[PDB]
């Protein structure tokens, strides 16, 4: 029933989404929203070290 | 969205770079109109004096 309201079923869509949460009224980009996905709580840079 | 950072940053996004001739061809005009002036002000009554 949720594919017969909403037919989105792809990545690309699900990482522009991501940048649109995370950066709404911003323009997506794809090495921004995947930066932005990957650098912000992944990379050793947050963390900072500790 | 409240932000005028947003909105003017948006607002800035919508205009280009136009590199490497326009920006002397803007200088070229503006020199043109200003050399017209001029010329305006060599066919001249009492103003210029």
């Amino acid at each position: 029933e949720t594919l017969r309201v909403d037919p989105t079923n792809d990545r690309l869509s699900a990482l522009v989404e991501i940048y649109r949460m995370m950066r709404p009224g911003e323009p997506p980009t794809r090495e921004a929203a995947e930066s932005l996905f990957e650098n912000l709580f992944f990379s050793e840079d947050r963390y900072d070290l500790s | 969205t409240t932000d005028p950072v947003r909105m003017y940053m948006r607002e800035m996004g919508t205009v280009e770079l136009l590199t490497r001739e326009g920006e002397i061809d803007i200088a070229k005009r503006i020199e043109d109109g200003i050399n017209q002036v001029q010329c305006s002000v060599a066919e001249y009554p009492e103003a210029i004096t």
